[PDB]
RNA sequence: UAAGUGAUCUAGAAAG
RNA sequence: GUAUGUCUAAAUGCUCUUAUUUACUAACAAAAU
């Protein structure tokens, strides 16, 4: 399990995380992938967390896309990615509450 | 093992003496030694040295040696192949020279 | 606390099978482990030119690549891999495949061998 | 330093004054005339055995690489060249010839120096393309010499007789000299030994060239001289070697020998040399003479140069001795009597048996040495007193001592000996050839230099082995040990220092393996794991350590006289497990020589019989005396003999290999193809297992029973499929690198896990391994990993639960 | 540590036994009215 | 040390991998041969 | 065998690198060898070496040297201040 | 004033530069040669004479 | 007439 | 010796697969008869 990722997703760590989730309510919304279809999330806190995560992602995307080699295609691709992120964020701002 | 786990004959002899086997088995030991000697490709001083050491050590060992010798020329000599026989003879000569 | 550590501490209630099951349940949800292009450190055997900016990355030069499994195996039961690299100057994704028929590699829309 | 020396030489002419050089040349010419030497011509195109010679050279070249698996670029290139040559012999030969003719400028010789920890040696790496040519030259020239009798009987390293054998022969000769041990009329025998110091390092090329011109084709000579005269490189410094022969380049050995011949001639004088040789039409064999009177006449009796370390046996009468002494005194006055002080005596031997310092005997030796020195100019070769040794046999000195080839020999005539005690082991009973009496004794001891070398080798093996697969290390150790023991079989027993070193070296080796396993707890490695062969999963070492070493009164040991009393421990705690010792499976040198003498005679007789009856002598009839002799009888009837008959001057070449290669052969002294396997150690292998209880006992140490097999019969490791067709990706691997299984130590640990990890531990903090019931008494490294692998995915629990179910 | 063409060889005088294990562990699956899929193991 | 890739699984120039590949080929090759002969026979019959 | 462009490149490298750093230079010229490269440099490339011919006196001297240091040719070259092969 | 030296072993910056990178021998070297060649000649002529004899 | 008594080093953990 | 750095506003149970590993790490060390 060299290079840290393996360590992170080693069974023991996972178990610990699960335990934390069970007792006290420590989740790491960084750690899990954000769900595709909203309205399968009855809790508000979770939703908020997800929204926050997406915002963070968007910010990250923004930070990188103004790099100096602007003509490279990665940046262009991200522009679409950025849009997608924005859309997701908007969706997360649903009007149930 | 003792015979073969020993640099000089002297060491081997010492090892043998450590064992302190009964006056019964001395002859047997001698026979074994002889056999070992025969097995080696040509006559080694080692075995002779060992024999000498044994002989000096005690009268019973001398007696045993004598017995072995008697056995050889009488009943065990004709069994051996030539090189082995020659080796044996050489060993005996060495023993008997002094 | 020391790299050659014999036994990692477990809680007093740790049903190992159960734990494993739990992990599995929370592996589909997991971000890492449920993805492709897992990282790797590799030297470059081909010694090739980055097709965009013509940067001549030579033999044995070390990179933090991404190894990914190619689903279409060679023959039947011997896998082949895509091994992504970046050129030092321009950030173009070079990669290569390991087709073991010739005991060597194949370039994959990254650069050219020379 | 070398380049400074060169510069100095350039500045102030050669050390050799021209007149002296001229004189030497004249002497050489005279010698040649006496011998009626046909000079060696330049190789013709349609020379008879040219192709064969080339092939031999190629083979030799291959033998540098055929062993090693790794090859650098240069090595690869060389290999390729060799292959090409093999393919296209005629072309290659032509090319070589052309090179010889024309090429007087050469590529620069880069030098590494090797760490023989006592004293570093140089290694001259010549360019692959020229190297082949050089090899060819070496092959050819030596062959020519052999044919034509360039080198006389006395220059022995060149001869096909093995160093120990040579030594034995020398001893015999010394015993067989007539009236040699008599001390009634004061017949003082002086044995002088010494190195010809810097003999390679102070050859002038011009003089050398001239000398060559006498014996080889002038073109060839020129080629040789230019070749020696190269740009030596090292890292960033480089210098033109303007003076002194380079040892490494292949033919150099021959050149060296030739040079040494001149020195020998100078030492002797002409007439004496001629006498030694014999007549040209039928020359003498080594140390034989056509008559006794002739032998008697001169003061010198026996000569032999060995590789620039000459041995002269002078046999004086009393009157002769006195005169010499007087002369010495005249030369160098001695009122305070400081001739015994600053006199090279042999510290290895003890004060009684070493050369006694009598004011006659000591002086005589010194005088002799002085005379010898006078005989050669210092400029041609440096014969120093610090290098030299003079033993003197007399009425007062009964021990003719000398060090040859790595042996220290003490020839002690039994008429001088007090009580003619039982022949020990180590002693060669020297025999009179006429009467067949064991007339003298000769005690042996491995010379301290050899011991030092051995130690260095051991160190090397140990160092640069933090990785290595335990087994590889073990193998290396075995090789080292085998070299040591096969070289001096008989002569080990006597030397206690060597024994001690062996004990220590072996222990060190063991600890290396134990270092890998991060412990060295003496219980956790019972001799089982080391000496058990690889065919039961062990390292398969070949011990010489479990010997009960001779201890003695160190008070009275170095001093005076000795006897074998009080044995010291030897190497380890044992469970009364007498591990056999390699020495008892090696036939002591005297015995071997006697055997050789017998079976060669027998062979001859057989041949004669065949001739009488008109038949080709079958190899099935000689079976019985098949693996017996020197060379081993079996050297006649191997299926590749015709070509090796043309490989003459091979031993010398092998010896000189040291200067060409980085890691050399540890069995330089012998050579399998010309000699046959001088030892065999399968018996030892067989017996080690027995010593270690039998197979069952060994298994019980191992995890063998845990595999759940009925019995150890028809089990092996790393079997796999056949793998040869797609095996040309490797390089000089010889299809498969090793038939022997390597036993990677990860698995080794597992195999011996049930001994290595065990309850009877001294201080191991008993941790229970993770998710299993497998106690580890201390952190043992690979073992734990293996255990985890075995018991992966909660296997223990599964097992238990399964059982319950 | 380690220890089509040949069809006519099956019917020589030496005794043999084909052994199949395909129908040893057999199951039947069925939905109840509630919805639960009952994987019932059967006699094999 | 020098060439890193030599201590990787994925590296085909690693010897173990090569061996495995050979084995795969050998088995598969054998199978093909077995089938190939049959095919030939069939053709002949036809 | 040495091509001229390659030689030029080598020369350039030497000015860039260092007449005692023959690995990098070798690498730079894909076909030619490290130890060979240095040799080549010694032979042709270095300006201080007088590869060009010289007067009759010099020739005479060279011949004299040849007579009196039997084909000890590197030494002769050194004495001259000339390269070896050319001298030969 | 002291120059700016350039190493034949090191170039930190890699800054290239336009190639900034006794004859008498002792009596012996002639004398020795004379001795040798002359000796050789003597040997030759002497040898010839011997042959004739 | 007298052999064969005793001398017994060690010993693992981290980081590199 | 398993490098490192920037980046951070405050669906539920179910079972079935194994005589393996898309395993990762190379800082560590490098020879023959
Ligand atoms: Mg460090």
């Amino acid at each position: 399990m060299s290079r840290n990722v393996d360590k992170a997703n080693s069974v023991l760590v996972r178990f610990q995380e699960q335990q934390a989730e069970s007792a006290g309510g420590y989740k790491d919304y960084s750690r899990y992938q954000r769900p595709r279809n909203v309205s399968k999330v009855k809790s508000i806190k979770e939703a908020n967390e997800w929204k926050r995560q997406v915002s963070k992602e968007i910010k990250q995307k923004s930070t990188r896309i103004y790099d100096p080699s602007l003509n490279e295609m990665q940046i262009a691709e991200l522009n679409d990615e950025l849009n997608n992120l924005f859309k997701e964020w908007k969706r997360w701002q649903w009007h149930i509450d | 093992l003792v015979l073969k786990s020993s640099l000089s004959g002297d060491e081997a002899a010492h090892k043998l003496l450590k064992l302190k086997i009964a006056n019964n088995l001395k002859k047997s030991v001698v026979d074994i030694i002889i056999k070992s000697s025969l097995q080696e490709s040509t006559f080694s001083k080692f075995y002779s040295i060992l024999s000498e050491r044994m002989i000096t050590f005690h009268r019973s060992w001398q007696t045993a040696y004598n017995e072995t010798f008697e056995q050889n020329y009488t009943q065990d000599i004709e069994d051996y192949e030539t090189d082995q026989l020659r080796i044996l003879g050489k060993f005996w000569g060495h023993l008997i020279s002094y | 606390s020391e790299r050659k550590a014999i036994n990692k501490y477990y809680p007093p209630d740790y049903n190992p099978l159960e734990a494993e099951k739990l992990s599995r349940k929370m592996a589909k949800k997991l971000k890492t482990m449920n993805k492709s292009h897992a990282s790797i450190r590799l030297m470059t055997p081909f010694s090739m030119r980055c097709l965009e900016c013509n940067e001549y990355i030579p033999k044995s030069r070390k990179f933090n690549g991404k190894k990914e499994l190619l689903k279409e195996k060679y023959l039947d039961s011997i896998k082949i891999y895509r091994l992504t690299i970046s050129c030092p100057r321009c950030a173009n994704s070079i990669a290569f495949r390991t087709d073991p028929g010739n005991s060597d590699y194949v370039m994959e829309v990254g650069g050219v061998r020379n | 330093n070398e380049q400074e020396r060169q510069r100095q030489i350039q500045k102030n002419g050669p050390e050799i004054t021209p007149e002296e050089a001229t004189t030497i040349f004249s002497v050489m010419v005279e010698w040649l005339e006496s011998r009626s030497f046909s000079p060696i011509p330049f190789p013709p195109l349609t020379y008879k055995n040219d192709t064969k010679i080339l092939v031999l050279a190629l083979e030799d070249l291959k033998d540098v690489y055929a062993s090693k698996v790794r090859l650098n670029a240069s090595e690869r290139e060389e290999l390729a060249l060799i292959e090409e040559a093999y393919d296209n012999p005629h072309d290659t030969l032509n090319r070589i010839k052309k090179y010889l003719l024309t090429q007087r400028v050469f590529k620069p010789v880069d030098i590494t120096m090797m760490e023989n920890y006592q004293n570093i040696s140089p290694v001259y790496s010549v360019d692959p393309l020229e190297k082949i040519t050089d090899a060819y030259l070496d092959q050819y020239l030596w062959y020519e010499a052999d044919q034509r009798k360039l080198f006389p009987n006395w220059i022995k390293p060149s001869d096909s007789e093995i160093p120990p054998l040579l030594v034995y022969k020398w001893t015999q000769g010394i015993n067989n000299l007539s009236e040699i041990w008599d001390v009634s009329r004061g017949q003082s025998a002086v044995l002088l030994e010494t190195t010809l110091g810097e003999m390679a390092e102070k050859i002038d090329f011009t003089l050398l060239n001239r000398l060559l011109r006498l014996i080889v084709d002038p073109n060839i000579a020129d080629y040789i001289t230019a070749k020696n005269n190269v740009v030596i490189n090292f890292k960033d410094m480089s210098h033109v070697n303007k003076y002194g022969l380079i040892r490494g380049l292949k033919f150099a050995s021959f050149i060296f020998q030739y040079y040494g011949l001149v020195i020998d001639l100078l030492l002797l004088g002409q007439e004496r040399a001629t006498d030694l040789a014999g007549p040209a039409n039928n020359p003498n064999e080594f140390m034989q003479f056509k008559s006794k009177e002739v032998e008697k006449a001169h003061p010198i009796r026996l000569y032999t140069r060995y590789l620039d370390r000459i041995y002269m046996l002078f046999h004086f009468e009393e009157d002769e001795g006195e005169e010499l002494t007087d002369e010495y005194l005249a030369e160098n006055p001695d009122p305070n009597f400081e001739n015994s002080i600053g006199y090279n005596n042999r510290k290895c031997w003890p004060k009684d048996s070493r050369m006694r310092l009598i004011r006659q005997d000591v002086n005589l030796g010194r005088a002799v040495f002085w005379e010898i020195q006078s005989r050669v100019p210092t400029s041609l070769t440096s014969i120093k007193w610090e290098n030299a040794f003079v033993s003197v046999y007399s009425k007062n000195n009964p021990n003719l001592l000398f060090s040859m080839c790595g042996f220290e020999v003490r020839i002690l005539p039994r008429q001088r000996m007090e009580e003619v005690v039982s022949n020990d082991e180590g002693v060669w009973d020297l025999v009179d050839e006429r009467t067949k009496q064991r007339t003298a004794k000769a005690y042996l001891k491995v010379s301290e230099e050899e011991i030092k070398k051995f130690d260095s080798r051991i160190r090397g093996i140990l160092m640069a082995s933090g990785s290595t697969t335990f087994t590889k290390v073990a193998a290396k150790w075995n090789t080292s040990l085998i070299s040591l023991f096969t070289y001096f079989r008989e002569a080990i027993v006597a030397t206690e220092p060597l024994l001690d070193i062996l004990v220590k070296g072996e222990t060190r080796i063991q600890n290396r393996v134990k270092l890998g396993l991060n412990s060295k707890m003496p219980t956790r490695f019972p001799p089982a794991v080391f000496y058990t062969p690889k065919e039961l999963g062990g390292l398969g070492m070949i011990s010489a350590s479990h010997i009960l070493i001779p201890a003695s009164d160190l008070s009275w040991s170095k001093q005076t006289d000795t006897g074998i009393t009080h044995f010291r421990a030897g190497m380890t705690h044992e469970d009364e497990k007498l591990i056999p010792t390699i020495f008892r499976y090696i036939t002591t040198w005297e015995n071997e020589f006697l055997d050789s003498q017998r079976v060669w005679a027998e062979y001859a007789t057989k041949r004669q019989e065949a001739i009488q009856q008109n038949r080709r002598l079958a190899f099935e009839e000689l079976e019985g005396s098949w693996d017996r002799g020197i060379p081993r009888i079996s050297t006649l009837f191997q299926r590749d003999r015709h070509t090796l008959a043309y490989d003459r001057g091979h031993r010398i070449r092998r010896e000189f290999k040291q200067y060409s290669l980085e890691r050399n052969s540890p069995f330089w002294w012998t050579n399998s193809h010309h000699d046959g396997k001088l030892w065999n150690l399968n018996a030892y292998r067989t017996d080690v297992i027995q010593a270690l209880g039998g197979i069952e006992t060994i298994l019980e140490h191992t995890l063998f029973k845990g595999t759940g097999f009925n019995s150890w019969e028809g089990l092996f490791w790393e079997k796999a499929s056949g793998f040869e067709d797609s095996m040309q990706f490797k390089k000089l691997t010889h299809a498969q690198r090793t038939g022997l299984s390597q036993i990677p130590n990860r698995r080794f640990t597992l195999w011996w896990s049930p001994t290595i990890n065990r309850a009877n531990v001294y201080v191991g903090f008993l941790v229970q391994l993770d998710l299993t019931g497998i106690f580890l008494h201390g952190k043992i490294p690979t073992l734990k990993i293996s255990l985890i692998q075995i018991f992966r995915a909660h296997l223990w629990q599964k097992i238990h639960e399964s059982i319950v179910f | 540590i380690y220890q089509s063409s040949n069809y006519a060889e099956l019917f020589n005088n030496d005794i043999k036994l084909f052994v199949d294990d395909t129908n040893v562990y057999r199951v039947t699956v069925h939905k109840t009215f509630e919805g639960n899929v009952a994987t019932k193991a059967i006699n094999g | 040390s020098g060439d890193l890739n030599l201590l990787k699984s994925w590296n085909p120039k690693l010897m173990k991998n090569r061996k495995k590949v050979w084995e795969t080929e050998q088995d598969l090759i054998t199978e093909q041969q077995k089938l190939n002969t049959r095919l030939k026979e069939i053709e002949k019959e036809r | 065998v040495w091509t001229n462009v390659e030689d030029q490149i080598l020369k350039a490298a030497v000015q860039k690198y260092g007449t005692h750093q023959w690995s990098k230079v070798a690498s730079l010229l894909q076909k030619k060898t490290a130890r060979q490269s240095e040799l080549r440099w010694n032979e042709y490339l270095n300006p201080k070496l007088n590869f060009t011919e010289f007067s009759k006196e010099e020739d005479a001297q060279l011949l004299d040297l040849a007579r009196e240091l039997p084909n000890q040719w590197r030494t002769i070259a050194d004495m001259m201040a000339r390269p070896a092969q050319v001298c030969v | 004033k002291i120059p700016a030296a350039v190493s034949n072993w090191k170039n930190p910056n890699g800054y290239t530069v336009a190639l900034e990178r006794n004859n008498t021998i002792n009596d012996g070297f002639m004398k020795l040669s004379e001795a040798l060649e002359n000796a050789d000649k003597k040997a030759r002529q002497e040898i010839r004479s011997k042959m004739e004899l």
